[PDB]
């Protein structure tokens, strides 16, 4: 009967679910304003991957596939293809294919392609608009806007590469990317299917615990700021252990090894998501040695101690 | 198995925890639908329902692994059965719950 | 005491350790003709990160810290700081800053910054040439060939995302990068200091076995080809086990689940590498589903069956 | 414990055949491997053949093409088939043996030895 466990890990030596880059800190604020329900980073302490939630950390946010030219213009359409390079499943259920984007925003980043037949290679500049009418995932098309219109080959190998974010266009000072709005995967008013749940803490003066990082920003004045609900390396932990839980929640305590001292406690729900005690918008102040603990499985009786 | 040694309130409490304790816990009182009335937890955590709230306050000593609980500015709604709960937690297995028998007050 | 194991993993399912893409297939060859001596992706079984090898995927081959404009030039000199973004040590025992390339090619990607008063952001294509005189990262300084002579901003957080290689300037096809010839991490004529060791087969007969990827190509006519010695992922999770080693070799299945047979015998050597009894050069040609079973700890007396 | 009951050696003439058997038992685990080493006066002990519980096998440069090793599971034995014998191949073939597991180091034994004479008679 596994014993249940989280990775021994600080915060700065994780990774962030949700885009390809490292966890920075530990943010908690009221979520009642808006829906949580982001579908990477979704993964059951028993180890179930729920919504587009896939093991790969560089995975997250890229594209594969191959690309069509849109006549005149810098613009490009990839027929999608799985992380494999092998044939794309619409039919398969989940919202979309397993790592594609779960905000509406600009994602920039690079597209590259390798012939074939002689092993020439071509890189430009990329920016998929996941709120666009054209994205369309589930159903296998992407857009992309290019700085070339001539330079990709029909019918080769074709990847997209996240960088960071922009905001451009006449939107304001860090109104977008919307990180808690999901993109419509199927394209304009297609509604979502197969979707992890959205996540909010049911006890009062409970708040969600989040997992941040700073999105690397390539233009504008974009909101950088993103939350994700598990780290990736739990998700990869909590898959192959895949140890069973023996009871909705269990009692996380985030100690310092230096001193032995516990900073605070936390619950992580079955359903993968953290809630602490607090109430407010909190930027936490921790031990850079400082990890999580797996204590005890505990219920509605248990009280969490005020963060 | 955990037994409990409370203690009783008269007319208009301490319930104490021995046995196959874990260091793991909560303690705090229910009373008769059932309703809880106040609850503390090993980390420190403390919860009260609404009605007793303000007026009633719970506390533990961890030592003798009993809790209290303060009942004041007593009202009519307060009459009752008021039965001690413990939950013992472990890493590796379920909650382990036991009861007391209750007190009526 | 706690007992050894290998991650319930397909290849696939995997990471390179030695830049950001996931594992494509498995290849062995002879390695007499180069020193095989990578940096990066280099742990003991029971854990113990070697060279350059840090725990997250998406820190390899990325930089952090300010940019000074070199006048004249398209080209930027970045004083290295840590992921955290703190200073950067140059007397701490390791070769170069954890996530360095251990590769002399060109790596393209983006230079990212933020400008910290008021989130204004900008990003632009870069290129390092890990073989360059000014490559001297454990000194704490790298130099990047970009697209402007303008827009960068000094004493402000920037950030080199890597996206592929390239070939260029008169090289010969497929004769660059070159992915076992560690780079002078100090810079122009210096030696290098505390690598992981070389590895090598010794026993006769035997091979290294290659966990391999294709990087993405940006530019010409590269050689895609990346090898490393462990999978990110084995990485991780040897430091998360930290099992203490019985032997110096533990011996490995590779097994198909749908049949439950064993495709071939391998061994895992306690410093960090895999070999198998094959001459010459080998595609592996394997079942979707498999996976790497750690079935005991031997020694030289046991001889593996000819993969 | 782990003991090993070996066979099949003596007096032999010189281009003759032989053939040993050491078969294992007691504490004996599925991942294993079996063989001979050889001791000769003021000599070096020397490996003759091994195998391995997964098939793999190992010859000294000296016996290859003359000496064949072979194994029974059932049996947990292993078999040496000697050929072409020759008055260098005289010594003392002791059977040796590994007993591997997952959590645990190599658990060795050998056998007592037996002669094996090469000469005329």
């Amino acid at each position: 009967s596994k014993p249940f466990s989280v990775p021994v890990l600080t915060v700065e030596e994780m990774t962030n679910s949700r885009f390809p880059i490292p966890l920075e800190k530990l943010f908690t604020g009221p979520s009642s304003a808006f829906v949580v329900q982001p579908q990477n980073g979704r993964c059951t302490t028993d180890g179930v991957l729920l919504g587009t939630t896939q093991l790969s950390p560089v995975n997250i946010c890229t594209f594969r596939g191959d690309v069509t030219h849109i006549t005149g213009s810098r613009n490009y359409t990839m027929n999608l293809a799985s992380q494999n390079w092998n044939d794309y499943d619409p039919t398969e259920e989940i919202p979309a294919p397993l790592g594609t984007p779960d905000f509406v925003g600009k994602i920039q980043g690079v597209l590259t392609q390798t012939t074939r037949t002689d092993g020439s290679t071509r890189g430009h500049k990329a920016t998929v608009y996941t709120g666009s009418a054209d994205f369309a995932p589930k159903l296998g098309r992407v857009q992309f806007e290019t700085d070339t219109d001539r330079d990709f080959e029909a019918n080769q190998n074709t990847k997209f590469t996240p960088v960071g974010v922009i905001q451009d266009g006449g939107t304001t000072h860090r109104n977008e990317p919307q990180q808690w709005v999901l993109p419509s995967y199927s394209g304009r008013n297609t509604h979502n299917v197969h979707l992890a749940p959205a996540v909010a803490p049911t006890f009062p003066g409970e708040q969600l615990l989040f997992f941040r990082s700073t999105m690397p920003g390539c233009s504008g004045y974009p909101n950088m700021d993103l939350d994700c609900l598990l780290p990736q390396e739990w998700v990869q932990y909590f898959y192959q252990e895949a140890a069973p839980a023996q009871s909705d929640v269990a009692l996380l305590r985030f100690v310092n090894p230096d001193t032995g001292r516990v900073l605070f406690e936390c619950k992580l729900h079955k359903s993968g998501y953290v809630t602490v005690a607090h109430t407010g918008q909190h930027d936490l102040v921790i031990p850079p040695n400082g990890y999580f603990r797996f204590d005890s499985w505990v219920n509605q009786f248990y009280t969490l101690a005020p963060m | 198995d955990v037994q409990l040694v409370e203690s009783g309130g008269g007319l208009v409490l301490s319930c104490a925890a021995s046995g196959s304790i874990f260091s793991i816990y909560a303690m705090g009182w229910y009373r008769q639908q059932r309703e809880l009335v106040a609850s503390i937890s090993s980390g420190g955590g403390t919860n009260y329902a609404d009605s007793v709230k303000g007026r009633f306050t719970i506390s533990g000593d961890n030592a003798k692994n009993t809790v209290y609980l303060q009942m004041n500015s007593l009202k009519p709604e307060d009459t009752a059965v008021y039965y001690c709960k413990r939950e013992d937690y472990s890493a590796y297995a379920p909650p382990s719950g036991s009861r007391g028998r209750g007190t009526q007050v």
